[PDB]
């Protein structure tokens, strides 16, 4: 999971 | 927004769509290319091809279970492109590049046409 | 094999599947969550959820146009997860995390359950 | 396009  | 994103999600969705295709699960159309038949999901075809997007948004053609392609379309070229649609992988070879490019032009798959043009220009 | 790969292909396919969903094009099921209804494509639901994969591979349920979820399922939680399925983006907030996690557990979406557990553990 |  990432900060898009 | 303040969303988080799962990097592999799109790739995992496509892998599962390909698994469904391989097991013939909820496939809703057969693409006929001369003597050959290819089962697929209309939504995936529309999502990858300008030609299929046009065909399946048509009020009459959206309901067809069989679509016959132009007789000049090469079945191997179509097979390579159908695999690309479901995997992101293009099996581009010296022996098939002309057929793949012609099929990608007909199917309106601009990114494939682009790499075929580039590979052809490098060999001349 | 000796394939080339188009990096953005899977993301572009999913973007187009979401555009089809927004325009209600070739959607083939309505998911009922108490008073709320959500139209979707069975193939996308199966590709994202262990529960939908089970439901739509069932010889009787594969043909249903309406699926009613358990009454304990929160519609907003379902909406957030349906958006995630079609975009890879999860709108996870303090006010919805418990509902999102419970819905992801029911839908069998392991990666979502995992990030919800991690975000909850960090706040305790 | 890349070599996967
Ligand atoms: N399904 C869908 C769809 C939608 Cl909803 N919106 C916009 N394009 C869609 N698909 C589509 C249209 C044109 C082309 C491609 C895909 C690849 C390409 O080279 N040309
Ligand atoms: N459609 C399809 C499908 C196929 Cl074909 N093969 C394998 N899994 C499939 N989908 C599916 C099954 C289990 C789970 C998920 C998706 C996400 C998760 O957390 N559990
Ligand atoms: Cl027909
Ligand atoms: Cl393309
Ligand atoms: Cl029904
Ligand atoms: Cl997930």
């Amino acid at each position: 999971w990432v900060i898009p | 927004d303040s969303c988080i994103q799962f990097t592999r999600h799109a790739s995992d969705v496509l892998l599962n769509l390909n698994r469904l295709r391989s097991r013939d699960i909820l496939t809703d159309v057969v693409i006929v290319v001369s003597r050959e038949q290819f089962r697929a999901h209309k939504t995936v075809l529309m999502a990858c091809s300008g030609l299929f997007y046009s065909i399946f948004t048509d009020q009459l053609k959206c309901n067809l279970s069989v679509i016959n392609l132009d007789p000049e379309i090469n079945p191997e070229g179509f097979c390579i492109l159908l695999d690309f649609m479901y995997t992101s992988r293009l099996n581009l070879r010296e022996g098939n590049i002309m057929a793949v490019m012609a099929t990608a032009m007909y199917l309106q798959m601009e990114h494939v046409v682009d790499t075929c043009r580039k590979f052809i220009k490098a060999s001349e």
